[PDB]
């Protein structure tokens, strides 16, 4: 099944990237930063501009050409909402291993179609849409996150929120723990990667000693991830999981910015998410400003336990 | 966005879905003629506003009840004269009420039986799903809590579309028999294609029922539209009655600002939906009462910051402001100058807490304290929350 493609989330120093929407405002800008960061950006697509040169790199008409000419193993999409779902499809068809779609506003029905074909293959792993991408600090950065707040380290961060991820990153940088791999799954209700997808990677990765899960109102992915942790992160040598679930003051019936962040018919509230997380062993930080100090203290508690019993 | 009842039922009627016959009166006379034109044994007359509980509402004219029944078209005229122009207050409107411009004049059909039926893009299932219950006329949630065995669901493959077997099966499970089964199966189909055409996230029919004479009729329904798809539902989104939203929210909309009014006194604005929700929580969490959620979106401008400040400084509830921006790769000194500029031009007279983060936070925390305006900076999100909560007492 499509779960086979989960490994492709773990972008690294051999990831080679093309940019869909390369000549556009945001494709251009975040490509310059990818090159500032040292990420192996190698080319890009824009229909009708195959042949041009942009940031010293080739522009192609199709993903298929770009993949053939550059050996690219990952794609990032800055294509506007009316066409972005078509871009995602072209990259699944082109069999690109990892596809990051930054675009906000893709119709939900589009993404159901995209998801239909997405779930019926396993070569391509989709993160997004409506997400800031994924970053392996110092090795590879696909998306819009500021490189300079990160620091290679030990905390895995998966999150439905862009700016909240930066908080977690900054705090875990501030307490000295660093980040092993951050994945923003974005704030749409139909997307290519959930929390469970990132946890299986985090759990199986040795660089990742702690996990932060940042979630919010809407859907059930936090609740599913709570069950998953009960099966895969119990027993000894389990990894600490700190979480923060946003929208505790959110009124029902309202889209709270993210298209996916809404409570409806009593389903999707924040407090249901906290109970379910806390019942799997997850430490919920009450305050969004305390993700770092809470995961930090969690490591202390384990050290105090070892000192006590030796 | 929200449709008036007459707009949403016309949308359904034009796409093969059966609804009560009705006309839309702008005047008491229009309501009378419409009542005559119906060939209806009984007429219903319904104020056209977006709020709920119109049933037990009140009118400035004195009339109790936004919705009325009568067999006599003359009665429709009189009762309409007591609605049109006047204002309807309900348990969903401010004590002002809402101005009633249109009333629906419909035929009232007897209900023999009641089912629930909605079409929905289900996040759990990755596609459209039919959800039906033979037990209609009550809120779907209570049904699931008490009798989950009476919730039936059909997943629809989005490329293959709804198949006759799926419609037959749901109709059967909702207890339609014989010719009513055919009508129900037909109408389930038309409802589903309606739901794809208009890019709905949900079409909910409750009650999905039978008349005594043997007709399947969607007696009432609520449509939820995907805001993302507006660029290709131009004609539908044009029907939106923006005149019943919080007018702050409408002005915010005019500037690509995502605003939502809460009942508090500490205003806040933040770039990022999730961080905006967190800032609301962390405010309350330190005792406070946040006035609003506001999301500047990814990009911060000297000009967008102005419009945000313009809104919050124009709200009568607001007695403080917590700004919290992640500058990212933009010099936060170039944000704090956008903040001091907009706060001087707007004559800021409420205490403002500003959390910045990103490049050059050092020179940025200085411009904010050196501003000669009621502005104080904060090191992190706990500080800003704590300081902002202190500013009122
Ligand atoms: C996707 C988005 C970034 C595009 O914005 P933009 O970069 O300002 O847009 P542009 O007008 O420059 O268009 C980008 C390019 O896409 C190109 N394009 C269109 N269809 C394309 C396709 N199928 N494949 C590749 N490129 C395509 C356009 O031609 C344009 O390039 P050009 O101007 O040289 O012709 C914008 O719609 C968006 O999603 N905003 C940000 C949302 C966000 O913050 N999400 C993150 C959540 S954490």
């Amino acid at each position: 099944s499509y779960t086979a493609s989960r490994q492709h989330l773990y972008v690294d120093k051999n990831t080679k990237i093309i940019c869909q929407g390369f000549t556009g405002k945001q494709g251009t800008f975040h490509s310059q930063q990818a090159l500032e960061y040292g990420t192996k950006l190698v080319g890009g697509t824009t229909p009708g501009k195959g042949g041009q040169t942009h940031l010293g790199l080739p522009v192609f008409n199709t993903v298929k050409e770009a993949k053939e000419q550059t050996g690219a193993t990952a794609s990032v999409i800055y294509v506007p909402p009316p066409f972005a779902a078509a871009a995602i499809n072209e990259a699944i068809e082109a069999e690109i291993p990892l596809v990051v779609c930054i675009t906000e506003g893709i119709p939900q029905q589009d993404m159901v179609r995209v998801k239909h074909k997405l779930l019926r293959q396993e070569k391509t792993r989709l993160i997004g849409p409506n997400c800031p991408g994924v970053i392996n600090p110092g090795e590879c950065k696909i998306g819009i996150m500021p490189g300079h707040i990160h620091k290679k380290g030990r905390i895995g961060i998966v999150s439905r929120s862009g700016t909240l991820t930066y908080e977690a990153v900054h705090q875990t940088t501030q307490v000295g723990l660093g980040q092993s791999l951050c994945v923003g799954i974005g704030g749409d209700p139909f997307n290519g990667t959930d929390f469970i997808d990132c946890l299986e990677i985090f759990l199986n990765d040795s660089a990742t000693e702690g996990i932060i899960l940042i979630g919010e109102i809407g859907g059930n992915a936090e609740e599913n991830a709570a069950e998953f942790l009960k099966q895969h992160n119990s027993g000894p040598n389990s990894k600490p999981v700190v979480s923060f679930i946003a929208g505790l003051t959110a009124p029902p019936g309202r889209r709270m910015g993210h298209a996916g962040a809404i409570i409806a018919g009593g389903k999707g509230g924040a407090k249901e998410k906290i109970s379910a997380l806390q019942s799997a062993g997850v430490v919920v930080s009450m305050s969004p400003a305390q993700l770092g100090t809470t995961i930090y203290k969690e490591f202390e508690k384990r050290k105090m336990l070892e000192n006590l019993y030796f | 966005m929200n449709l008036q009842e007459y707009q949403s039922k016309k949308l359904m009627s034009d796409n093969g879905v059966r609804v009560q016959r009705f006309f839309v009166a702008d005047t008491a006379n229009e309501a009378l003629e419409a009542a005559k034109r119906l060939n209806a044994k009984e007429i219903v007359l319904k104020a056209q506003i977006l709020a709920g509980g119109r049933g037990k509402g009140v009118f400035n004219s004195g009339l109790k009840g936004g919705v009325h029944l009568t067999k006599d078209p003359n009665v429709v005229g009189q009762l309409a004269k007591q609605m049109i122009g006047y204002n309807l207050a309900t348990k969903q409107t401010p004590k002002e009420g809402v101005k009633v411009n249109k009333v629906m004049v419909a035929e009232a059909l007897d209900i023999s039986r009641e089912t629930y039926l909605a079409i929905l893009m289900d996040r759990s299932c990755n596609g459209p799903v039919l959800v039906g219950s033979p037990q209609g006329g009550v809120d779907i949630e209570e049904v699931a809590a008490s009798n989950p065995e009476l919730i039936f669901k059909e997943q629809i493959d989005i490329f293959e579309g709804i198949k006759d077997s799926q419609a037959q099966r749901m109709a059967e499970n909702l207890g339609f028999v014989g010719p009513l089964k055919s009508q129900a199966a037909d109408q389930i189909t038309k409802l589903y294609n309606l739901f794809l055409k208009i890019d709905a996230t949900q079409v909910e029919v409750n009650p999905f029922g039978e008349t005594p004479e043997g007709q399947v009729v969607c007696f009432d329904a609520k449509i939820n539209f995907d805001d993302n798809a507006e660029f290709r539902q131009k004609d539908i989104f044009a029907m939106d009655d923006k005149s019943e939203n919080e007018p702050i929210e409408n002005e915010a909309a005019k500037y690509d600002l995502k605003y939502i009014g809460l009942d508090g006194n500490i205003a806040c604005f933040v770039n990022g939906a999730g961080l905006a929700m967190a800032t609301c929580d962390i405010i309350f969490l330190n005792g406070g009462k946040p006035a609003n959620f506001l999301d500047l979106g990814g990009g911060v401008k000297e000009a967008q910051v102005y419009q945000a400040f313009k809104l919050l400084t124009a709200d009568p509830k607001v007695e403080a402001i917590l700004v919290n921006i992640f500058g990212g790769i933009v010099n936060c000194a170039i944000i704090a100058n956008g903040i001091t500029k907009a706060c001087r031009e707007l004559e800021l007279k409420v205490p403002l807490v500003v959390r910045l983060e990103g490049t050059n936070v050092q020179e940025a925390q200085k411009i904010l304290n050196n501003s000669g305006l009621p502005i104080t900076s904060a090191i992190d999100l706990e500080d800003a929350a704590k300081k902002a909560v202190a500013s009122v007492a």
